[PDB]
């Protein structure tokens, strides 16, 4: 289990707790005040900078460089691009995609129609022949 | 004999008055605590 999602629940609910210690204090901060005839901020300060920095954090780890597998192989052969994000000059773009043996064009360039009757016929046929193979 | 009802007349007639009022009753262990 990664950190992003459990600091996604921890710091919703740190922050859940500082409210409810700061519902205590501040509420009787001016119910208290009533007693005294309309009469420890720092580290609830302190704790509250805590929450939001690892909010903050744990907003980040839910971005994760960018990694991959090729299609062709069943090996692992993990491809990673040390990247974060998806890039936008469609001459790169281009490129995450020829890392893989990929075409966005797809079916115009392969054209299930008119392949794959013979294939599946010729394919049964092929491989009942390397069956023993 | 029974006593059947009660009845206090000192309140008859008030001059000047006056209110009281009634109420309840480091940073690192901070953290802790």
């Amino acid at each position: 289990s990664f950190v992003s999602k459990l600091l996604y629940t921890v710091s919703a609910l740190v922050l859940f707790h500082s409210g409810f210690s700061s519902y205590e204090f501040h509420h009787l901060l001016k119910l208290n005040s009533l007693n005294n005839a309309q009469g420890l901020p720092k580290d609830i300060m302190y704790e509250t900078y805590a929450g939001l920095i690892l909010f903050v954090l744990a907003v980040f780890t839910s971005f994760e460089k960018l990694q991959y597998l090729p299609i062709e192989s069943n090996d692992g052969k993990i491809i990673s691009q040390g990247n974060y994000l998806k890039e936008i000059a469609l001459n790169k773009a281009t490129n995450v995609d020829n890392l893989i043996g990929s075409n966005p064009n797809g079916e115009i360039i392969f054209t299930p129609s008119f392949v794959d009757v013979h294939m599946k016929r010729k394919i049964c046929r092929e491989w009942a022949s390397n069956t023993v193979k | 004999l029974i006593p059947v009802w009660q009845r206090d007349e000192w309140l008859t007639n008030v001059v000047d008055y006056a209110v009281l009022d009634v109420f309840d009753s480091s940073l690192w262990n901070a953290y802790w605590l």
